[PDB]
């Protein structure tokens, strides 16, 4: 009968999909995700959402590797942001056992769009509340960072921001980012951003680095290494 | 904000699930009570038996179900219902015997019964079965009485004495408080009995009454003859 | 119901399946079936109130064939009456094919009453406005199932417009006492009695399963009682 | 037949402290030699390391489906899969093709994270694994490399040591296997290093 | 107005409202009669004529060799309807080797819609069919609601104008049991009032069914 | 070579250790007893990777079992289990089992044939050495054995097999199930597994040339190391 | 399955979801495609990319094929999905037929997959205007069809789509002529965008397929001396 | 037809139907969490509807595996579904990997599924949040995932009724350097202040993941020892 169904693959008379807009809210009230793409990799500081005194820092709540070259930072929903990032790693390992490469950035950004896309167009499903930051890196375009939110629509950055006070956080990337960074000005500048729009222990960082010998390589900085990174700031 | 969660098995604002509770007022509208007394050496499940017509056939208007020869089901509810967890009881027993190869014990069907509620009040479209289920009988591996109730959220519990219909509450009432040990499968019978007769307000016969008295001797379920059920209900009445 | 009467699988705060009601009430719209279980067999008797003096006499049954000894009166919703007639008819086939045996107007009743209550426990479904008497001589059964899926053994079931006087009625007889042929002019002054005279043109269609039909489903025939009235 | 359709010798070894995987290098169609430089050992982690002995098709079917296994169950526990937790992947892998099998079998030589302690696991095509002390053999040279390390091999042999068995038991297993040979490769995991020794093997 | 959203609803009275809209669709039909006889039964419908210079659209179908429907209400479901009619003619050939008979298809037919009304998603036949037969179980006339029901007539009329052609069918309706084919043909001209707009089936025991219109059927104008 | 005996208070499994690549020994200290459950254990003849997944299935059905419904798992349902999953692959899975265990049913084993076959036997001898082990079965097993008296017996018809059958060989373990508590009844159901039960000496490797005399020279073409990260 | 009817006509006859999937395309930004005899040429506005974005490998501008060029204006992921479907089409079109896709052909497949999407149960309209465009031939005559969500198809001398297709058409029409060259062309879709850009190098970008060519994306500094000519 | 999602962003990006299950989750009956340095502690009130309850027969503290338990507030059904299906992924992992499925996987399991029927359609998201307790490499883990499929780690919590009130008091009594029983005296006084009455043994269930890394329910008798100690 779809007496309660909120037609979520449905436009709206201005021609949004109203689903896909509140995810966008969503997202827009989730904490920051800075992705900032220096001279080899890019820096991904995002602000977990579950902090406090009794909470514990363990795993990082936004920061999920999808593959040894690709990593992501969450904003908003952490629950269908995992769903999407379980999705992106097989995704990922397909593209490694069918051509045996790592797969390209733009690729499993576009196929975790199209999954985010499939959800917003049929179905009537909620779409995926999540926007993600996929830092990564291929032989093609080097090292990305792509901005990808519940649309479907990704773009690629050289720094951004989502989640709550991302407009503040892309004016002072606009204001103080500069190509051909380094790892560590890449990471003085997310912490920075981080704190301006904003804790060690409430942040969590993942820097994807491209090395020419040893290839791409993802590292989430634990709870110690973001605090060295914070104190450094 | 939508209706959904007072017509569908969704949470409302309080966190509710209003289709569930309604469905309990479903399960109280079958107008009878069951008291469930589950003692070391019996259990005793006795649903008051009302008949609307003189024309219907009594024997049709049971609560007292046979869903193994060992499991017995006093399902109170909306007879629609009723009779869908009779064939669901029965069901899930069978293919718990044709998987497993034993019986199925009262624990393990009240808990399958538990997860169709539970797919009941999570699908959207499935109704909550308005049944409240007292699953008792001699469990073998245990050689010991179960007596499990399921209510038409799912939420089964096994019970040393338990109640369902419109006199639940008092029934519970009078089972804590007056329940016991014991020591003989006449006594587990009496007092089921006196508990439902009491809770009822109305001195029962024994067409009145349906009684299963599940005991060592006669661990197969079955609803006691009325001439038992009548010997029952005299020694209620002589003290 | 404050919408809880749009979806049959929602219950009333009081619990109630108002959508079920609703198909009770196409129920108690339709003109009077009544089952009564006698001594030599069970007879079905059901009035046809002939809305249009062109319909067939010896049509539109209200009582059909579901095996060699099962017939099912219907009264209410005629779409769902034939829709259940069909599918009990199904039920038995099945029941024969899983089984190799005959089902009997019990089981009959419950399985069909499955599909009763799948009507208003799963969505998408709509309840059926039918009450459906199963009367079979061969298991001495008088099973009716109501649209809720309520399915009971009867010694006189009846349904319908004027059930409750034509049940009143029926406890007068002690049909298991009589016999089908002297129970017809009973069940038929029942009819005749709480008949409307808003239909001049009437029937009543009368089967019976007794020990004369071998406890076949044998439309009662015109001799032993005619049927037509006027 | 297909199982010795590409000729196949794995020869994994335990010992002291090390692990030894060798295999041969052949790409052999039957009897042909299509190449010398087939890819037979695979490290599947850091202590890892999968010689996949028999068709170069399951070979790389195997390798690369436990690779999405590998990589997939390490990015979702963040941390490398044990040896004993990818020879279960391995049986797994293998028994979902039960009824159609890889014409492969698996020879994992690994070092256990904590105690470095020498882990062999040998199993059929379907997943049946061994779990050899000493050593562990796989390939059209299965019975050769069986026969010469149950005499040679000895317990705690030195990276040294167990690289020189693990060459010597190979190059003796492949010269009496006619389609598997034409060079070596013995990877030898110790606690530090993994040494990746190429060995001169006959190459008829 | 709230209960007649879905062919699934039951209206507090106990009433499917998107039923007895597919019903109004088939009472605002073309006028449509049925009449039996003994022996021979026929269908006479004044075909819908959209335009003048449009052919008067057929509503008197063939479907098998001794059926034939005259459908009133939405077309395109009494083409879907005749589609599965054939199925059903078509099944019962295969497995018996004999013509199905007109009380089976209807049966068939009021099945159809009443799962049509019993599902939601699904919609009433618009579509009222008059479907005459002559068999074995003799000449049948049985008049196939959206609703899922049908009604053996001696005599019908259905769509608009169907109260007069009722009340003519009533007033000689004892006669038509003994009135032969011609009789027949000619009492279901007299009860369709509009020539050319006017098919008629006819069939019976022995004839087959066959469709006259305009001259064919002048014989029987009168 | 597997077998399974009841004794008075439990059920003695055994299984030889060899797994064989057709006429090599591929494994010499195989496991063919698997546990079940801590009252059921599972020994097996067959393909050795079928005998691994059913008891690993089946074992993984009933820890499912015992963790929801808390009950403990009977031999009979694991026997039904085993029975009812052999029989789907129509013998396909080849997996000769001998489930041994203990319930409020006492001790019981069962044989499960590939097919899909079942039947409890107060002592079961299967797998290539089975004949020679039933031999031993047939000739000690008695009604109300003890459980070192079924103990030897069992193990010396895995023995049997071992040394008669050529597919039999390497060592005996056996598994015990009993009760905690031989006088209590509903004592809680142990195990006691004998790794290596009887290793026979006469079948070790009696001789060997420590000095191995070896003339391959092994000449290495290029050596690249890499740390182990 | 999900299969509501999210298109559904309206009681004046229009499917008003086709019209919010219009509203999606419009707020899209704007594509200009014209024809010479011997090129296509696709003008699209580059939305506004801070100077942290990449601006490479992310315009609307696509290729179907080594014969079609694609671009769209509307829903980003929408227009994905259909270009997906229109490279895998004019894969498929070669795999059954040895024949390259007509630009007739795969037009009419993108349109129907949008009227698909009008028509499917559950299924949103694409909010997506595609100009497909190509040569079918090294001899047939370059094809700029326009797509639009309603799944209906034309063929252009030179259309625009998204935001601005008013202006953009308006100065389509006002300058186009029968026989334009290439660089006649590239001038004509250049200043149609000009006409409603803020910046012309920067917010700007063009793609041309030559006849027996591929989609090739122009060349910054010669799109800025066709800009800097046009004015 | 029913796959449409009832879970939907509201016009303020929120899920309502989210936090309908959370608030169901708040009316779910009091169950605490405390990591303690060499172990976890999931305590609950289980106070049983009626006394004639049988505790054991619905226990809401309950193992997952091995190495895993779980409690949880809210629905005790879709609890039951949640539980019968993290046994069954961990029985799976355990097939497929020879080992018990990770604390953080049966929490990124049960987050999962959780999520699911956030997003699927034609149902409403879990009423319950579970904590789930268990050993890691890097030591003991006590973790929430809430009905929107969200899981995250925790020193201490609290989740049902009158929870806020519990989490302050652990914000306040919870300390670091705590030993598994100094976590279960702080989940059995979390629970005190979560609870009117006399908060005795048979009212709360205690599961403990200990040095061992082994997930136990403390039986009623160790419950009262630690309410009397
Ligand atoms: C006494 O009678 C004993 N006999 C032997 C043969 C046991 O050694 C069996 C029957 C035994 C059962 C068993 C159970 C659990 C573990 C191991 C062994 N059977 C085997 O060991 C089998 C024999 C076999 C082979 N094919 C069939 C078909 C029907 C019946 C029996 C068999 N051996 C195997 O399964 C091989 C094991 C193997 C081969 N190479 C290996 C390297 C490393 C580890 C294991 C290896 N596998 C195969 O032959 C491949 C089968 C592919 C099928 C598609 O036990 C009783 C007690």
């Amino acid at each position: 009968t779809y007496r309660y169904d909120a037609g979520t693959t449905t436009f709206s008379s201005d021609g949004r999909i109203l689903q896909v807009e509140y995810a966008i809210q969503s997202i827009n009230q989730a904490g920051t995700a800075i992705g900032v793409q220096f001279t080899n990799g890019v820096v991904l500081a995002a602000e977990k959402k579950n902090t406090g005194r009794l909470v514990d820092y363990l795993f990082p709540e936004k920061m999920a590797k999808i593959d040894g070259h690709i990593v992501t930072a969450v904003a908003g929903l952490t629950a269908d942001a995992n769903t999407l990032v379980d999705l992106m790693r097989t995704s990922a390992q397909k593209y490694l056992k069918t051509y045996d490469e790592q797969m390209p950035v733009e690729q499993l950004v576009r196929m975790v769009c199209d999954e985010k896309h499939s959800y917003t167009q049929y179905g009537g499903l909620r779409p995926y509340g999540v926007s993600f930051l996929i830092a990564g890196y291929d032989r093609h375009k080097g090292c990305q960072l792509y901005l990808t939110d519940p649309s479907g629509n990704f773009g690629g950055w050289k720094a951004t921001a989502i989640g709550e006070n991302n407009q503040t956080a892309q004016s002072i990337l606009k204001s103080q980012y500069k190509d051909n960074m380094t790892a560590t000005e890449a990471m003085d500048l997310t912490v920075k951003v981080l704190c301006k729009t904003l804790s060690a222990d409430k942040l969590e960082f993942a820097v994807l680095q491209f090395r020419e010998e040893y290839g791409p390589k993802v590292r989430i900085l634990t709870t110690s290494e973001v605090d060295t990174l914070m104190k450094r700031y | 904000s939508s209706g959904a969660d007072r017509y569908l098995t969704v949470f409302s604002a309080e966190g509710r699930l209003w289709q569930v509770e309604y469905s309990f007022k479903a399960v109280k509208q079958a107008e009878v009570t069951a008291v469930a007394v589950k003692s070391k050496n019996a259990v005793c499940v006795a649903v008051q038996k009302k008949v609307s017509d003189k024309l219907i056939d009594p024997s049709t208007v049971t609560h007292m179900y046979r869903i193994t020869d060992n499991v017995g089901a006093c399902l109170v509810g909306l007879p629609s219902d009723v009779n869908f967890i009779v064939m669901l009881l029965r069901s899930f027993a069978n293919n718990f015997e044709y998987k497993q190869g034993f019986s199925i014990p009262v624990s393990i069907l009240a808990q399958m019964l538990s997860e169709r509620h539970q797919l009941e009040s999570q699908l959207v479209y499935v109704r909550p079965s308005a049944v409240s289920a007292i699953l008792f009988g001699l469990d073998g591996p245990s050689d010991s009485f179960a007596l499990y109730k399921i209510e038409p959220s799912g939420y089964s519990n096994g019970f040393r004495a338990v109640a369902c219909g419109v006199k639940e509450i008092e029934a519970m009432s009078a089972l804590e408080k007056k329940m016991e040990d014991f020591e003989t499968p006449e006594a587990t019978a009496e007092f089921t009995l006196s508990t439902l007769q009491t809770v009822c307000g109305v001195d029962f016969e024994a067409q009145d009454v349906e009684v299963s008295l599940l005991t060592r001797d006669n661990s197969k379920f079955s609803k006691l003859p009325n001439d038992k059920v009548n010997e029952i209900l005299h020694a209620v009445a002589e003290k | 119901g404050s919408g809880y009467d749009f979806n049959p699988i929602t219950f009333s705060p009081d619990g109630r399946q108002f959508q079920v009601e609703y198909a009770t009430k196409a129920v108690e719209k339709d003109s009077l079936a009544l089952g009564v279980k006698c001594k030599d067999g069970i007879l079905l008797a059901a009035e046809k109130n002939l809305t249009s003096t062109l319909l067939t006499p010896g049509g539109n049954p209200r009582i059909f064939w579901i095996n060699d000894s099962i017939a099912c009166a219907t009264i209410g919703h005629r779409p769902d009456c034939y829709s259940i007639v069909e599918q009990s008819r199904n039920r038995a086939e099945t029941f024969t094919s899983n089984f190799g045996i005959k089902i009997t107007v019990p089981q009959l009743a419950s399985e069909v009453s499955q599909q009763f209550h799948l009507a208003h426990y799963y969505q998408a479904y709509r309840p059926f406005g039918c009450t459906v008497i199963f009367a079979s001589y061969k298991d001495d059964a008088l099973y009716a199932i109501e649209p809720s899926g309520a399915f009971y053994g009867y010694f006189a079931s009846c349904f319908g417009k004027n059930s409750n006087l034509a049940r009143a009625e029926l406890q007068k007889t002690e049909w298991k006492n009589i016999t089908v042929r002297e129970a017809v002019p009973e069940v038929a002054r029942i009819i005749k009695s709480l008949h409307e005279s808003q239909f001049k043109k009437w029937e009543i269609e009368m089967f019976w399963l007794c020990e004369e039909t071998n406890g076949r489903p044998q439309k009662v025939p015109e001799d032993v009682f005619q049927s037509r009235f006027v | 037949d297909i199982s010795t359709y590409n000729g196949s010798c794995v020869l994994a070894m335990a010992g002291d402290h090390c692990v030894a995987i060798a295999s041969d290098r052949r790409l052999g169609v039957n009897m042909l030699t299509v190449s010398k430089d087939f890819k037979r050992i695979f490290q599947i982690n850091d202590r890892i390391y999968l010689g996949l002995a028999g068709l170069a098709t399951d070979v790389l079917t195997v390798r690369e489906q436990l690779r999405f296994d590998v990589n997939l169950l390490e990015l979702r526990e963040e941390r490398p899969i044990d040896p004993k937790k990818f020879m279960n992947l391995v049986k797994s892998t293998l028994y979902e093709k039960r009824f159609s099998p890889f014409f492969v079998t698996p020879v994992i030589a690994g070092l256990l994270p904590e105690t470095n302690e020498p882990y062999l696991a040998a199993s059929d095509s379907i997943g049946a694994f061994a779990f050899p002390k000493d050593f562990a053999v796989a390939g059209t040279c299965e019975e050769s490399l069986y026969g010469i390390c149950e005499s040679a091999w000895r317990p705690n042999m030195n990276p040294d040591e167990l690289f020189e068995c693990t060459a010597k038991c190979l190059i003796a297993a492949v010269e009496r296997d006619s389609i598997s040979g034409w060079g070596g490769i013995v990877y030898i995991i110790t606690q530090d290093k993994v040494i990746i020794k190429e060995i001169k093997t006959r190459m008829d | 107005s709230k209960y007649d959203e879905n062919a699934t609803t039951f209206s507090p009275e106990g009433r499917i409202l998107q039923v007895e809209n597919a019903m109004k669709a088939v009472q605002q039909g073309m006028p449509t009669v049925g009449l039996k006889s003994k022996t021979h039964a026929v269908i006479a419908g004044v075909m819908h004529s959209p335009s003048e210079f449009s052919s008067h659209q057929p509503k008197i179908f063939k479907i098998d060799q001794h059926i034939g429907v005259a459908i009133s209400g939405l077309t395109a479901d009494g083409r879907g309807l005749c589609k599965f009619l054939r199925n059903e003619c078509l099944h019962h050939t295969f497995c018996f080797g004999t013509e199905i008979r007109v009380a089976d298809l209807a049966d068939t037919v009021a099945l159809q819609s009443q799962k049509k009304t019993s599902k939601v998603g699904k919609r009433p036949y618009g579509v009222g069919l008059l479907m005459i037969g002559a068999g074995v179980d003799g000449p049948r006339l049985f008049e196939t609601c959206p609703s899922g029901q049908h009604w053996e007539y001696n005599a019908q009329a259905i769509g608009r104008r169907a109260q007069a052609a009722k009340t003519y069918l009533e007033t000689n309706l004892n006669e038509f049991p003994d009135c032969t084919r011609d009789q027949l043909i000619r009492h279901a001209l007299r009860a369709l009032n509009d020539l050319e707009a006017i098919a008629l089936g006819v069939v019976g025991i022995d004839e087959p069914f066959t469709i006259l219109e305009g001259p064919e059927l002048q014989k029987y104008i009168d | 070579t597997i077998a399974a005996a009841i004794f008075d208070g439990g059920v003695v499994l055994g299984a030889d250790t060899r797994a064989t690549a057709g006429p090599i020994v591929a494994v010499k200290d195989e496991m063919k007893l698997h546990y079940i459950s801590d009252n059921i254990w599972v020994c097996g003849a067959g393909i050795a990777a079928d005998n691994d997944n059913i008891n690993a299935v089946i074992s993984a059905k009933l820890r499912l079992f015992q963790m929801n419904t808390g009950l403990q798992p009977r031999v009979d349902q694991c026997t039904n289990i085993l029975a009812s999953r052999l029989f789907q692959y129509m013998g396909y899975i080849q997996a000769a089992l001998i489930v041994g265990g203990i319930d409020f049913q006492g001790p019981q084993v069962y044989q499960v044939a590939p097919h899909g076959s079942f039947s409890k036997q107060p002592f079961i001898a299967q797998g290539s050495g089975s004949l020679a082990a039933i031999s031993v079965l047939e000739n000690r097993w008695h009604n109300k054995m003890n459980e070192h008296d079924c103990m030897e017996m069992v193990a010396d018809a895995i023995y049997a097999g071992i040394t008669n059958d050529l597919g039999s060989g390497s060592h005996v373990n056996l598994c015990v199930i009993k009760r905690e508590n031989p006088e209590d009844k509903q004592s809680k159901v142990i195990y006691t597994f004998y790794k290596d039960y009887r290793v026979p000496h006469e079948n070790d490797r009696n001789f060997r040339l420590e000095p191995q005399i070896n003339n391959i020279d092994v000449e290495v073409i290029k050596t690249t190391e890499r740390p182990l990260t | 399955d999900y299969t509501r009817s999210i298109t559904r006509f309206s009681p004046d006859g229009r499917l008003f979801q086709i019209d919010h999937a219009h509203a999606a395309v419009q707020r899209g930004t704007t594509v200009v495609a014209t024809r010479s005899k011997d090129m296509i040429v696709i003008a699209v506005e580059k939305t506004a990319v801070a100077k942290l974005q990449d601006p490479h490998t992310f315009s609307k501008i696509c290729s179907l094929d080594k014969h079609v060029m694609c671009a769209f204006a509307g829903l980003h992921a929408d227009a994905r999905r259909l270009i997906q479907s229109g490279q895998r089409q004019c894969q498929s079109h070669r795999l059954t037929y040895e024949d390259p896709i007509s630009i007739e052909n795969i037009a009419r497949y993108i349109a129907t997959l949008q009227l698909k999407n009008t028509q499917s149960g559950g299924a949103r309209p694409y909010g997506v205007s595609t100009l497909i465009c190509g040569f079918d031939d090294m001899t047939s005559q370059p094809h700029i069809y326009e797509t639009l969500p309603s799944g209906t198809y034309a063929e252009w001398k030179a259309r625009t789509i998204g935001r601005h297709d008013q202006t953009v058409m308006e100065y389509l029409e006002k300058h186009y002529k029968d026989d334009m060259t290439d660089e006649e062309a590239q001038k004509l879709a250049i200043g149609a965008l000009l006409e409603v850009v803020e910046n012309g190098s920067k917010n700007l970008e063009v793609a041309y397929m030559k006849r027996g060519g591929t989609m090739e994306i122009m060349a910054e500094e010669v799109l800025d001396a066709l800009i800097e000519s046009t004015k | 037809d029913s796959d449409f999602s009832l879970t939907t962003f509201s016009s303020g990006g929120k899920l309502n139907q989210i936090e309908s299950a959370l608030k169901a989750v708040s009316l779910g009956g009091q169950c605490v969490g405390v990591k303690a340095k060499n172990g976890a502690v999931i305590a609950c009130e289980s106070k049983p509807s009626s006394p004639l309850v049988e505790k054991v027969t619905n226990l809401k503290v309950q193992k997952i595996n091995d190495n895993v338990g779980i409690v949880y507030s809210g629905v005790n059904t879709d609890f039951h579904v949640i539980l019968k299906s993290l046994r069954k992924a961990s029985i799976k992992y355990s097939l497929r990997l020879g080992v018990e499925m990770p604390t953080r996987e049966v929490v990124k399991h049960a987050a999962h599924k959780m999520q699911y029927y956030t997003q699927i359609g034609g149902v409403r998201p879990f009423g319950v949040s579970l904590l789930i307790i268990g050993w890691e490499e890097l030591g003991p883990t006590l973790w929430q995932v809430d009905p929107s499929g969200t899981f995250w780690a925790w020193k201490a919590t609290a989740l049902g009724k009158r929870s806020d009130g519990s989490r302050t008091f652990l914000e306040r009594r919870y300390s670091e350097d705590q030993s598994v029983d100094d976590a279960i005296h702080t989940a059995i006084s979390t629970l005190k202040e979560g609870f009117d009455g006399q908060l005795t043994a048979e009212l709360i269930e205690i599961g403990v993941v200990d040095e061992t890394r082994k997930f136990r329910t403390l039986s009623t008798a160790e419950i009262r020892d630690f309410l009397t100690e």
